[PDB]
């Protein structure tokens, strides 16, 4: 992966300004609502039995914040994403057995969440840069395979 | 098949923003081409310059098909009959690309109508755009 | 949709397999767990050791269901409706895993009946196992 | 990616008995017939008008042999698959714009072709090793992407 000055600016600016708590909670809730098989991995989180329940679930909300904070670790060193996600890759692959397609789905959800948060400031170029970022992150998490 | 609830969510969405759907289609397509540049190779006969009237014209048509599908949501296959043979038989569009365009449509909806796109509505719209993509690629399966 | 020729091909395959179906189901499942170890996550209540009687017994159930789908190939959704509820609502099986198992079934057919699995019959059987997977994931749509 | 002695032996023993012309013809015909959108990439190959025409097409046969010979280059140096396929990645990604999912589908087809040819010698462990190989090749071919 190569990052242009323009891509770095688009990524860093959105990160600085994003509400990490609210957008992280939103991304996780939407993953669980839109793609409900993902609920299987979160059975310790309690009530996931409705969209309302998922969105109000304090464990979902707190975990969502952790997740977007972790995407923040990608932002902070864009040329070291592989290393940043090595330990998380062991977790998600070897321990939790999450198929990598779900990393793609969460990336797509995050893009939609950012689009909602930023409106027209989330230009097509901004979208391009962020979809590139979530794809790089997903690639780094799906390593302990191939 | 889409539930009664999903159908109502789709109709609620297009009944509100159907007037803008044409413009939204143009933007969705612009976003497809910029976010996923590989998709431009399906359009070597278009002017794919940013701003281009052909992109805008064509996105308008994509959105009008979605609106037709919403208006006849109980038989989307019927509604989009010609279009299906077009995409799978004539054009041989790789099925992966339908999820990319459907995602771009959601992105445009989020950009312009954030309070409309609740998680429930997002779920219903995702199912809808996938149902359309499935209809258009039906000959593959 | 499955064409008439696809249906002929599928029924021919299952007629050839005949009473061996149960055993081939066990083999498909054994291959699933060895080739795609992540799928073992769904069976923590099973003895999953090599040679496991529980794997073989379960494979027979899977093959019984495929046989019924072949016998009712004109309406797979109808025949497997409650199996879909089990897999999507109760078990929350990730949709990607249906492609993996379907593939394992084709591999088993290839091992045992290579002359039968021409490219055309391959295409028909692929469409079949994908149609079954699509039915079983219905409650995700 | 790590390859055990056992995995290496399962791969090389099978490969030593592969007829690349026959297996390659089978694999490419099956790609075009089973996943018909792939025909888009092979417009210059002549008659792809039916399943029968595709199986009888001499250009499909010839190209299939080249594809299998290439897989042979992976077998010959398992630890250098990334390097071996770097140039082919340029061709497939930057020039042909083949979506990587199709590399997965061709891999699955190759596994079925080997199963058909080798029958009871294509054990579950042999299948696991070959599926691993085709995934590692696919990832190498997709290198030019994320
Ligand atoms: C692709 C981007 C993803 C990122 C950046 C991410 C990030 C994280 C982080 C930072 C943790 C906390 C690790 C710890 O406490 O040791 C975690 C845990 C976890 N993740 Fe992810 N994740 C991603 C995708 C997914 C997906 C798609 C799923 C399931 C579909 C998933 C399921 C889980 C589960 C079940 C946990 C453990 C939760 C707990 O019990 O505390 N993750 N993830
Ligand atoms: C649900 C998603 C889609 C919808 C609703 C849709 C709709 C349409 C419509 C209405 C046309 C009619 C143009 C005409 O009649 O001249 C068309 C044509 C076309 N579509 Fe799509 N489409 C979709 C997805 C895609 C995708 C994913 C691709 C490839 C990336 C694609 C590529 C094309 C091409 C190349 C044409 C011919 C354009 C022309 O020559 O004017 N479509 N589509
Ligand atoms: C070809 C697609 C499949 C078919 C036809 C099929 C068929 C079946 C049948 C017939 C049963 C239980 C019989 C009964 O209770 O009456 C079952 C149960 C089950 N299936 Fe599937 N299945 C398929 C795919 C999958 C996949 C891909 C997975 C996960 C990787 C899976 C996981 C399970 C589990 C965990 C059970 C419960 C088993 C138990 O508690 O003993 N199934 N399936
Ligand atoms: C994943 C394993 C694959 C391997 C090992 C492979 C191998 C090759 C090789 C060795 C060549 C010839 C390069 C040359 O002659 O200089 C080639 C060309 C080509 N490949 Fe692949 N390929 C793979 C997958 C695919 C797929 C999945 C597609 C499309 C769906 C594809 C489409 C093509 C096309 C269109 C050419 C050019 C043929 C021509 O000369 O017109 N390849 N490939």
């Amino acid at each position: 992966v190569h990052w242009s000055a323009e891509e770095k600016q688009l990524i860093t600016s959105i990160w600085g300004k994003v509400n990490v708590a609210d957008c992280g909670a939103e991304a996780l809730a939407r993953l669980l609502i839109v793609y409900p098989w993902t609920q299987r991995f979160f059975s310790s989180f309690g009530n996931l039995s409705s969209a309302t329940a998922i969105s109000g679930n304090p464990n979902v909300k707190a975990h969502g914040k952790k997740v977007l904070t972790s995407f923040g670790d990608a932002v902070k060193n864009l040329d070291n994403i592989k290393g940043t996600f090595a330990q998380l890759s062991e977790l998600h692959c070897d321990k939790l057995h999450v198929d990598p397609e779900n990393f793609r789905l969460l990336g797509d959800i995050l893009v939609i969440i950012l689009a909602a948060h930023f409106g027209k400031d989330f230009t097509p170029e901004c979208q391009a840069a962020w979809q590139k970022l979530v794809r790089v992150v997903a690639h780094a998490l799906a390593r302990k395979y191939h | 098949v889409l539930s009664a609830n999903d159908k109502s969510n789709v109709k609620a969405v297009f009944a509100k923003i159907g007037g803008q759907a044409g413009d939204l289609g143009g933007e969705a397509l612009e976003r497809l081409f910029i976010t996923y540049p590989q998709t431009k190779t399906y359009f070597p006969h278009f002017d794919l310059s940013h701003g281009s009237a052909q992109i805008k014209g064509h996105g308008k048509k994509v959105a009008e098909a979605l609106v037709e599908a919403a208006n006849h949501i109980d038989d989307i296959a019927g509604a989009l009959s010609k279009l299906s043979d077009l995409h799978a038989q004539k054009l041989r569009v790789d099925p992966v690309n339908f999820k990319l365009l459907g995602h771009c449509f959601l992105v445009v909806v989020a950009v312009h109508f954030p309070s409309l796109l609740t998680p429930e509505v997002h779920a219903s719209l995702d199912k809808f755009v996938l149902a359309v993509g499935t209809v258009l690629t039906a000959k593959y399966r």
